[PDB]
């Protein structure tokens, strides 16, 4: 449905029929995910994360009341031009599930 | 009666003795003999012997004895997560340490009542396998600390050197535990 | 509770029954962990995916708003009517339900726009499928957070059981 | 009871097993009933009598509305018997105590009537002294070719293992044989849970010299299985089966056919070829590799049956 | 006195007679009469009756008594795991012995003594009530392997005419017993 | 204590007793009677057809089971989630509630049969008429349906 | 003896006396005095002083009594849902709750008995203390109605002077409530 | 068990008691006192100025207040997880640790009663100057350093 990434990758949103959305700071994508959830923004809303690294922390209002959103960070346009440690993320998560590192 | 330590008796008898040596039906199921639980026994008698020990064993042997027991605490201190996630899960630091409790137990603690020459030994012999232990586990971590991997250190010649020395003849132990202890350093430094 | 013989033996029954069932809780956690460990990795797979997907699609882009028109690929943009409507299938994850999210599809080049230059053609089906890609890894990630919070659960519970009854 | 009557008739030596291939020591049952009704007397009666195991057995039986004093001497009486049989004409004897719970009320009584200050819990501040110089008579001699068995019965009264006469008896025998009211339930017979049972004189007694010499691991490995799959069987209830891996499902139904052929036996009479047959049938059900309490030479001679036994003895 | 089973003279009793009817003071509270509890009760007598049962009410009376018996041992095996993860947690089968359970404890087990018909029951009477559920039983879980779900099978209707066959006069109840053993044969087999 | 000598031997004796419960009584109902563990062994002599309303003891018994119903999910609900209840769990708590607050908390007031009765009717309303397994569809069909803010507003 | 309330001296004592007032060591052990177990005290003589309340406190101070006491019981109620789940999964009306019950426990209940002016409390002073919690209660039910953040009323500076209110001596005591209620009202009013 | 006749009846003779805890003692902490538990009755008559330094009463009743606090801090964290801590719940949840590390486990030390002190408010100051409260505004500054600890 709705991704909010920096312009040119939101055009590319619109190429493929995707409902793309411009940003380049936290206030103005925090503000069009909670315009995309009040007008009721169907399932996925990915959000570029370079832009927000926790699109949940603009979620932790609504959360409650709804489980159909799905939300993830994901690289933006000049960001996936260049590596992306998706491990240390993943390492994270782990540490935050287990509560240990898990991997050497 | 039933294994309650709670029981009056137990309770009398605690108070009174020096030493408790809890035998523990646990361990002798997984075939770990004399089976004596170290976590739960206890001795009040080590300040009072300390300095037999300095005069008639070595000057050092009391920080030895206190290394190996920190070790041992350590090891038993890492036992929820290596039941939890596995061993593998774990860090370079804590395997190392998985693997050093794993050795003193299978290469100290334990004994052979019925050998020849492991059914008996003497004071300086358990010095020079805690040696050997420790020096073994500081080289091993210097060596982790250097980049090399815990996969390639258990891999290492001199642990069955280390292993076979509790069957080794009393009047044999200082020419195999000197040659032990130069095997110790140059498996690790002759490599780099 | 009145103090007596029956109350005692009551008691320790209750004793017996909460030992069993710590037991059996963690053998449960014991069990979610390792489908936890399978799910990181297939999450790993997927997001390894959708990056190689991302890569494609940005290089793809980049040649059309150069050798084509920016006027010209925002047009192309517009021209296709916007993608709408993505079913969210319901999973069950060890009694929790979970949402197992499949966009629907207008079948891509039959919405061809009047941007017809290749380069802007290609960076749209390259999107499309970095969306494709992009929705296996809400799937997994998904399945994941809702294993962990299980897995959370399951050790909250072991932890007052052992340390307050 | 049945299980009493059923050990006092089926109940042999094998002297075939040992190498000396000759009956020449004879077997005698002594069967002494405390506190019993007229139920049980006519029970114990027709059943001795009916298949003929009376020739070889000495009955001493107390009915419940007998004195007192008679329920304290019977047991005695029985163990005079037995020792002088043993240890004079060099039988071999068994020897069953229907009820030792009756016989430790009429001590209690015996001992109320005579005006002595009771124990811990009411009980006989000699309690234990009296069932040690009870059960210590049994036992093998020096230069005697007898030998004397015991094999008490007694009821735990509200089934806590914690009451004086059970904690007496298992503080001063060697192990248990422990009667489950769930395996009753579930119409299995006889009723024997081998989780808390425990003999501790086991490991003298087999080997390879007599018996036969996989005796000790196949019953460990029994032990380890059936232990694992009894835990599997309570996850299962939860997880569902489709969410465990292949050797859980093969404990579950090993343990499944473990209690429906191997505890329940019914009246049949087993040689313990034939239990270790039944037993090795059921271990196969397991993979290869996982029997890993056994030596690879035992595996090699006796894996790989199948279950043919229980159907052959209707 | 306060209910104590431990007392000198319910111990004495314990060991003299053959049948033994506990009651239980929960489920008088609940007002479930007759109040006797299951777990805690016994008989000596059943194996030596079986022959007069099978002469005199039918020949396989046993073996549904038997498995009535076992049911109840399952349900009071599975309520360990429901009184402490919840009734949602378990799975389908479980669910359903949980349920036959509850069902054969409210219209087999419960029986009002001041009812003008409830009051008495001949053998025959208990042997098809019995019957029917033990016949339910079976038809629900081989739809439970079909895929159907639990709680459809818990709103079938014929669970009204199996708790209300414990109010059928004896000369009624031959005929209810046919026509509800083929509604619960068409209620699944028909059905499916 | 119930397992005291004194009421033990008084309750072996009596006919029955009336039970007071502290845990009502900190909450504010009065008179504080806790049911479940009350009795009358001479109850069912004086209710009848002749006697009160014929629906009387089929009443008293839906009512116990419900009660014990709801007293039983209070249980499950202290050991898991609120949330992770079914709706007919819900029904029972939600009567069990309404129960001790309108029933049993009446103040020193006076009250009829009639009107206890039809009290006890509006809150056997609550739940479906399905699971009303001990009264007769006859008294169901004259009596149910009746509304609990009816009665006083 | 050992704190047992079912000791005979406590039974008999209880059966005669007309007021409870039962200590905690659970309140003492953490330094919360008087330590009053409010829950488990009790009192037959409160409804016959209502007249003289009445007269001589307030016309409306048995009512305000009686929601201090609600307060106290639903934050009772909601201390085992709090350490069950964590205070994180509670919505903003029942964390409001916990907050009011601690602010009446550690500002009301709580008396320094060696302090100079603490140790005494007049029933007017009380009273006060009362009437400011309710009207605070009520404004910040009301702010949270109107959406406001319980993190941000629990932030307001108006929670100081009413923690600060038991130190006030009698004499300063009456322009104090009447400036503190001012500033409670002014505080809502000016969050709108 | 202290509900056995023995320590119960001692205490109702005794003005406070001195409990010593197992948690410190397998910690290595020595001597292993645990002072929540801990009382004495004649104490606020035998300190103060002119007995010992006048701030005695107010760094105690701190001291405790805030080991309290870290006690709460981390049987919250056992439950629910540490992502949850706000700064100051952090700030006393290392505050107990090192009060445990340095005040309490002082091995075989003959403490005077100023270094005490001294220790006391150097780890006091490890806390913000305004989250003090029972400490009156005079004795901070005054004592309150800003320093960690020599030792």
């Amino acid at each position: 449905m709705a991704v909010i990434a920096d312009p040119e990758t939101a055009q590319g949103f619109r190429l493929a029929g995707l409902e793309g959305y411009g940003a380049s700071s936290a206030e103005e994508a925090q503000s069009l995910l909670e315009t995309l959830v009040e007008r009721g923004g169907y399932a996925l809303v990915a959000v570029d994360e370079a832009l927000l690294p926790d699109p949940e922390r603009a979620v932790e209002r609504l959360m409650r009341g709804r489980d159909l959103p799905v939300l993830l960070p994901i690289a933006g346009l000049k960001e996936a031009f260049q590596g992306h440690d998706v491990e240390g993320y993943m390492r994270e998560l782990v540490r935050k599930t287990i509560g240990f590192d898990i991997k050497l | 009666p039933g294994g309650d330590m709670s029981e009056p008796v137990t309770q009398s008898t605690l108070r009174i003795v020096g030493a408790f040596w809890r035998l523990d039906a646990s361990l002798a199921f997984r075939r770990h003999f004399p089976a004596i639980n170290w976590n739960g026994s206890y001795s009040l008698f080590t300040s009072a012997l300390d300095p037999w020990y300095r005069e008639n064993v070595a000057e050092d042997y009391p920080e030895l004895r206190d290394a190996i027991s920190e070790l041992l605490q350590r090891e038993a201190g890492l036992q929820e997560i290596v039941q939890l996630v596995g061993p593998d899960a774990l860090q370079d630091a804590e395997r190392l340490v998985i693997e050093v409790g794993r050795i003193i137990r299978e290469d100290f603690l334990q004994q052979n009542a019925y050998h020849e020459v492991d059914a008996y030994c003497s004071m300086k012999k358990a010095y020079g396998i805690m040696k050997m232990i420790l020096a073994f586990y500081k080289e091993a971590e210097a060596a982790i600390k250097r980049g090399v991997s815990i996969d390639e250190i258990l891999q290492l010649p001199v642990l069955e050197r280390i292993g076979r020395a509790r069957y080794v003849s009393e009047e044999e132990f200082p020419a195999y535990f000197e040659e032990a202890m130069k095997e110790i350093q140059g498996a690790f430094k002759a490599l780099a | 509770v009145s103090p007596t013989r029956m109350n005692l033996l009551q008691r320790r029954g209750q004793l017996r029954l909460a030992q069993k069932g710590v037991d059996l809780l963690k053998k449960k956690r014991d069990a979610l962990v390792a489908e936890f460990f399978g799910l990181v990795r297939e999450a790993m797979e997927a997001r390894k995916a959708l990056d190689q997907a991302a890569k494609e699609a940005y290089a793809a882009l980049l040649l059309a708003q150069a050798f084509d028109g920016p006027e010209v690929v925002a047009g192309a943009a517009l021209g296709v009517p916007p993608l709408e409507g993505v079913e969210a299938e319901v999973e069950n994850v060890w009694g929790s339900k979970v949402p197992r999210l499949k966009a629907t599809f207008p079948d891509g080049a039959l919405l061809s726009p009047v941007g017809t230059p290749a380069y802007t053609l290609e960076a749209s089906r390259a999107f499309r499928r970095y969306a494709e890609a992009l929705i296996r890894v809400a799937n997994t990630e998904t399945r994941l957070k809702k294993i962990g919070e299980e897995i959370k659960k399951t050790t909250r519970r072991v932890n007052a059981l052992e340390q307050v009854v | 009871n049945e299980i009493a009557a059923q050990i006092a008739r089926q109940a042999t030596v094998r002297p075939d097993l040992s190498g000396e291939g000759e009956k020449e020591e004879p077997f005698a049952v002594v069967f002494a009933a405390m506190g019993i009704t007229q139920r049980e007397l006519s029970y114990f009666i027709q059943e001795f009598e009916r298949t003929g195991a009376l020739s070889r057995s000495v009955l001493f039986l107390n009915k419940a509305d007998d004195p007192t004093i008679e329920r304290i001497l019977t047991p005695r009486m029985a163990l005079t018997v037995a020792e002088y049989l043993a240890f004079e004409h060099d039988y071999h004897v068994l020897v069953i105590l229907t009820d030792m719970t009756n016989y430790c009320e009429a001590l209690r009584e015996i001992g109320a009537a005579r005006e002595e200050i009771p124990g811990r819990r009411g009980y006989p501040g000699y309690m234990y002294t009296d069932l040690a110089t009870i059960y210590e008579r049994a036992g093998v001699v020096e230069g005697k070719k007898g030998s004397v068995t015991q094999i008490p019965i007694l009821s735990m009264p509200d089934d806590d293992r914690t009451h004086p006469i059970p904690d007496l008896t298992g503080y001063i025998t060697e192990g248990q044989i422990q009667l489950s009211r769930e395996l009753h339930r579930k119409g299995i017979y006889p009723p024997i849970d081998p989780l808390p049972s425990l003999s501790r004189l086991m490991n003298n007694g087999v080997g390879k010299g007599k018996t036969r010499e996989d005796h000790k691991q196949v019953s460990d490995q029994l032990y380890s299985a059936y232990a694992n799959g009894v835990d599997i069987r309570k996850l299962v209830a939860i997880i569902g089966e489709d969410a465990l891996t292949e050797n859980d499902r093969r404990y579950l139904q090993f343990a499944d056919a473990f209690e429906r052929f191997f505890i329940n036996q019914g009246q049949q009479n087993r040689s313990i070829e034939e239990s270790l047959q039944i037993a090795w049938a059921l271990l196969s059900m397991l993979p290869q590799g996982e029997l890993k309490r056994i030596s690879k030479d035992h595996i090699g001679k006796y894996y790989g049956q199948k279950l043919e036994e229980i159907w052959g003895a209707p």
